[PDB]
């Protein structure tokens, strides 16, 4: 791999150009780092220029089987088949890969979207119908004689580096948390903090359901205990009362024709050594997101897990270190809106005061 | 389970030749991409050579082009190398590999 003509390959969610097959077919594909599968359009849908026709490729093989995926908003199903893919910005070669071409979905191609597949960057455990449906990265580390190691930026285009780490796109350190299990990208939470004020909840609570780290998720997603806590401590913090209760649960816009008010929300993850701690935080320019200029609050409710989506991971080239089974983080410097930085990070602080494991 | 177990190696001399052989099983082999991969130490791994479920799609490394041929057979759960006009440079452990899982590996020596 080339990492330097990487930087820049994201448009947008973010979606990397892919051409599939042969002759090649160009795709927009959204990159997810929490699912696990490479599925693309394969008829036409509302709501999406392009698709993938098999029948236009050469290359194609049909594995004779179809799969279904469902999530909780809705679900596809699709043929399994393999082509050869080249990613234009980053390898000078093709490689040959696992693909879902989908023909029909519920509630998957919504409207004003620009991908027309996505790109599973997960583990093979949560590949569908199994973990022997080898993942796109898989594939394209065994080929393409890259380390086990990826990293991503958006810029709130971004950069997907496959096979490493870009020095031109962070300054300062790197923090690493471990992976705690290799599914979704889960990490050990055991803090949050509003305005320097730490919420009075059990560890445990973060990781109840479970914390991951999901760029096909656009918000910053709280198990519903832990969103009430946050709601009433960013209430509690600002300087004048500005939300009413539907803005709150994204029933509602805020506009201005304002964000000293507000405070910063952070983050704590555990470093490798467990002693010890940093801190990933947020200024209210991520949180209160414009869409008079209006906002919607950046943070919703989950019911199944704690999901550090697009409105943290805007502030951070993060690292998925899969080879060292770690996720690391620094300050994204294309970060910044009006001078100033629209995120932080700092450590270490010491976790002799909570639990030594706040995972369930 | 997957499972997979590399066999054929051995010491051989330059512009000599192998059959490596991989048994599967655990996973349902007639489906899988299989892919052989080799690391000698001291080296980076390097990809050999890839082969689709159905075998009509094969691709090789621009160093064994030519001289390597990937092959399968599905009813029996097997992946094989064939190896021609060996050189010392292809000196590894070979393994074959398939879903982000390995085998042990089969030594190969090639030398005087
Ligand atoms: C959360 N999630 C799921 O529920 C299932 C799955 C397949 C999925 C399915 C359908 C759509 C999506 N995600 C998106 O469409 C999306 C759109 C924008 C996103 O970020 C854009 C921005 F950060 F705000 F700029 C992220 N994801 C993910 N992947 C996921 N990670």
């Amino acid at each position: 791999a080339n990492f330097l003509a990487m930087v820049d390959n994201l448009q947008g969610g973010y979606y990397l150009e892919m051409l599939i097959g042969t002759p090649p077919q160009k795709l927009q594909i959204l990159v997810d780092t929490g699912s696990s599968n490479f599925a693309v359009a394969g008829t036409p849908h509302s709501y999406i220029d392009t698709y993938f026709d098999t029948e236009r490729s050469s290359t194609y093989r049909s594995k004779g089987f179809d799969v279904t995926v469902k999530y909780t908003q809705g679900s596809w199903t699709g043929f399994v088949g393999e082509d050869l893919v080249t990613i234009p910005k980053g390898f000078n070669t093709s490689f040959l890969v696992n693909i879902a071409t989908i023909f029909e979905s519920e509630n998957f191609f919504l409207p004003g979207i620009k991908w027309n597949g996505i790109l599973g960057l997960a583990y093979a455990t949560l590949a569908k119908p199994s973990s022997s449906l080898e993942t796109f990265f898989d594939s394209l580390v065994t080929q393409a004689n890259i380390p086990n190691v990826f990293s991503m930026q958006m810029c709130g285009g971004g950069s997907l580096v496959l096979g490493g780490i870009e020095p031109s796109l962070y300054k300062g350190d790197i923090w690493y948390t471990p992976i705690k299990e290799e599914w979704y990208y889960q990490i050990e939470i055991l803090k949050l903090e509003i305005g320097g004020q730490s919420l009075n909840l059990d560890c445990r609570e973060y990781n109840a359901d479970k914390a991951i780290v999901d760029s096909g998720t656009t918000l910053l997603r709280l198990p519903q205990k832990v969103f009430d806590a946050v709601v009433e401590a960013v209430a509690r913090a600002s300087l004048i009362p500005e939300f009413s209760d539907g803005f709150w649960t994204g029933s509602q816009l805020a506009c201005w024709t304002p964000w000293s008010y507000f405070p910063k929300i952070s983050i704590y993850l555990r470093d490798e050594n467990s002693s010890r701690s940093f801190r990933i935080t947020i200024l209210p320019q991520l949180y209160i997101q414009p869409m008079y200029e209006c906002y919607r609050f950046g943070i919703s409710p989950s019911t199944n897990a704690l999901v550090i989506g697009a409105t943290v991971m805007e502030g951070f080239y993060v690292i998925f270190d899969r080879a060292q089974k770690r996720v690391g983080f620094a300050a994204s410097p294309c970060a910044e809106i009006a001078g100033a930085a629209v995120s932080e990070i700092s450590g270490p602080f010491s976790t002799e005061d909570v639990a030594s494991n706040c995972v369930p | 389970q997957v499972q997979l177990q590399e066999s054929g190696g051995g010491l051989v001399q330059p512009g000599g030749s192998l059959r490596l052989s991989c048994a599967a099983s655990g996973f349902t082999f007639s489906s899988a991409i299989m892919t052989w991969v080799r690391q000698a130490p001291g080296k980076g791994r390097e990809w050999v050579s890839t082969i689709g479920s159905d075998g009509s799609i094969t691709t090789y490394a621009d160093s064994v082009k030519g001289r390597f041929t990937i092959s399968r057979d599905n009813a029996r759960n097997t992946l094989y190398l064939q190896m021609n006009s060996l050189k010392p440079e292809d000196t590894a452990v070979y393994y074959c590999t398939s879903a982000g899982r390995r085998g042990p590996g089969t030594q190969v020596t090639v030398s005087s």
